């Protein structure tokens, strides 16, 4: 109301603006790089989905179905893998991966199943530690454009959790990139159940050289790595597209509070002046 | 008002509007010639105050528990009529614009409203912690209006974030419908008891409500009618 500290907030609104229009820019190149490696990504995987169906169609006995093959009975403990954004400013992203991965957690204690988190991102492991569960296996500082050894840290624990009966369920969390305005969670499995990619539309009977289990045992965990390298890489890209659009969004709020600080300084200036020219009137009178 | 003090009735004084009182005053003395002060205003402001203030005073023999309305200029609380009257009162409230533009119609800013029996021993040890942290939680929503608006919600503290929730619960929950506003609220009036106020109020605090969304503290009495209607509402 002084006209002169609202000069200075109309200054510092006008620099936040200025900032996050930089954020919003720069995020947004991180965001089109990040599409860029999903894509190149993709191949791999889209062509591992249909391995999946085929060896699944051919594996049926049970005994034989061992390794990640084994959809054991009787449900004691489940492994949850949340990737979470490594610094803010990313919207409610974060909010609704940790929402879902909290009521996950209820809903398997509901269950009476002791629950382990390995936590992506330097987010998620702090959210859990203050929860006071501490996470297992955790794997911060990851690059914008990871490589699949990054996430191998945490995947050849939990497989290795898996394999031993320490864990009996593997799942997976991550922020679904729907659009470049919606990220939302997206709970997956890391139990391959049919591999529903194309069910098993293939059938072309093949040849173990090195015999059933030990492909099965070989691929599985191979599978189970590339779909966390590809929720991860799709998490980074929701990560840069909710920046971007947060900072749209701060960079609009900032200015609409520029223009409500500039009427308010104008009201001021005015009332100075009245207040000015009306003493100096008075005391010429 | 002073004879019957005088015999000892206990005088309830409603005057309105004071400030109407300060400004025929500045009128009239504007018409007399004398030199204005301030903004316009007559310079004996303060005496005509004073006089006409301190006849309104609680004597051994009577009390008058008197209660003023003021009209601040504008929206200008720094005008000379409101200073004046500021320091002639035991109970300030302030109501603001943009409480009441939120429909928020009691409207009373709990920052700027104070008095002096919010003392711990003659209001209530329970009484004050409640009112002082209220007033904590919702200083701290004010600072922090300006990220809130910008940043957003996200960005803050963990804490923060709680603390804002609980603040805006607050000032939600400050609102209250009246007998006299049935005409623009539907609800009906809530005569809510000081004892039922600091209850819900500690309980709002101490996290009992939490998980009721804000909503449902618009327009509602102790924390029993809000407990209510969330569960109405499942």
């Amino acid at each position: 109301p002084s006209s002169r500290e609202i000069k200075r907030r109309i200054r510092s609104v006008k620099n936040v603006a200025q900032i996050t229009r930089a954020m919003e820019m720069v995020s947004a190149s991180k965001m089109r790089r990040a599409q860029r490696n999903v894509l190149a990504t993709r191949p791999y995987a889209d062509r591992m989905r249909e391995v999946m169906a085929n060896l699944t169609a051919r594996v049926v006995g049970a005994a034989r179905r061992g390794t990640l093959l084994e959809k054991r009975e009787t449900v004691k403990s489940v492994a949850l893998l949340v990737v979470t954004p490594d610094r803010g400013l990313c919207g409610s992203l974060v909010a609704n991966v940790l929402r879902r991965a909290g009521r996950f957690i209820t809903e398997q204690r509901a269950m009476g199943r002791t629950v382990d988190v390995y936590t992506f991102g330097r987010k998620g492991r702090d959210f859990f530690l203050r929860t006071g569960f501490a996470p297992a296996g955790e794997a911060t500082r990851l690059g914008d454009a990871p490589k699949l050894e990054a996430i191998l840290g945490v995947a050849i624990s939990a497989i290795n959790g898996f394999q031993s009966g320490k864990y009996d369920e593997l799942y997976i969390i991550y922020s679904e990139f729907i659009n470049t305005l919606v990220q939302r969670p997206a709970i997956k499995q890391l139990l391959p159940v049919e591999s529903p990619d194309i069910s098993t539309t293939t059938n072309v009977d093949y040849t173990y050289e090195p015999g059933e289990e030990e492909v099965l045992n070989s691929i599985l965990p191979r599978y189970v790595e590339t779909q966390i390298y590809q929720a991860v890489l799709e998490s980074i890209a929701s990560e840069h597209s909710a920046r971007m659009v947060a900072m749209r969004n701060a960079t609009n709020n900032a200015k609409d509070l520029v223009r409500d600080l500039t009427l308010s300084f104008n009201k001021a200036r005015q009332a100075a002046i009245t207040k000015e020219v009306s003493e100096i009137a008075s005391g010429a009178a | 008002a002073e004879y019957f003090r005088d015999e000892g009735r206990d005088i309830l004084l409603f005057i309105d509007n004071i400030f109407r009182f300060v400004q025929a005053g500045s009128e009239v003395s504007s018409l007399l010639g004398r030199m204005p002060s301030q903004v316009g205003y007559q310079p004996t402001l303060g005496t005509e105050m004073g006089e006409l203030q301190e006849r309104i005073t609680s004597t051994k023999r009577g009390s008058i528990t008197s209660m003023q309305a003021v009209y601040v200029p504008a929206d200008d609380y720094t005008d000379p009529a409101p200073a004046t009257v500021f320091s002639h009162l035991d109970a300030t409230i302030s109501l603001e614009r943009s409480i009441a533009e939120r429909a928020i119609f009691p409207a009373v800013d709990p920052l700027a409203s104070t008095s002096r029996i919010l003392d711990p021993n003659i209001v209530g040890e329970e009484h004050y912690r409640v009112a002082q942290e209220v007033k904590r939680v919702l200083q701290r929503y004010k600072d922090l209006k300006d990220i809130i608006a910008i940043l957003g919600m996200e960005e803050l503290s963990d804490e923060d974030k709680l603390t804002v929730q609980r603040a805006r619960k607050i000032e939600l929950f400050f609102s209250q419908p009246f007998t006299v506003a049935q005409q623009f609220t539907g609800r009906p009036g809530k005569y809510v008891p000081v004892k039922k106020t600091v209850e819900s109020f500690a309980r709002l605090l101490n996290g009992e409500g939490d998980h009721i969304p804000e909503s449902f503290f618009y327009m509602q009495g102790d924390f029993d009618d809000v407990l209510a209607a969330y569960e109405a509402s499942q």
